[PDB]
């Protein structure tokens, strides 16, 4: 008939399945040198550049 | 302490009260204390606070 075995234990292995990712290329291409380190404690929260 | 004297002819002071010893004290105690406190944000010191000292 029925056995109903409770000897076993439901273990969870210490492994993580792979996930998903995306690519970051827009940050690399856009200009970063002009704005690099131009906002500091003596400027506030805004900096400006002249126009031709 | 302080004391007082007696002026008698023969020096016998029978039946007269003598000096009484009384002790007094002066008390000193502490009081409220002086507190100065300030506060500021994080970006406030990041982009707006210079020469803090």
């Amino acid at each position: 008939p029925n056995n109903l075995d409770s000897n076993v234990s439901q273990i969870v292995l210490k492994k993580f399945l792979p996930g998903f990712m995306s690519d970051l290329v827009l940050a690399k291409t856009v200009d970063r040198q002009l704005l690099a380190g131009e906002i500091n404690s003596s400027t506030g929260d805004s900096v400006s550049f002249k126009r031709p | 302490h302080q004391f007082s004297s007696l002026r008698t002819p023969t020096g016998d002071i029978s039946g007269q009260n003598k000096n009484n010893l009384i002790s007094g004290k002066a008390t000193g105690r502490v009081g409220n204390y002086i507190t100065v406190a300030v506060e500021y944000q994080q970006l406030e010191e990041a982009i707006k606070l210079n020469q803090l000292e």
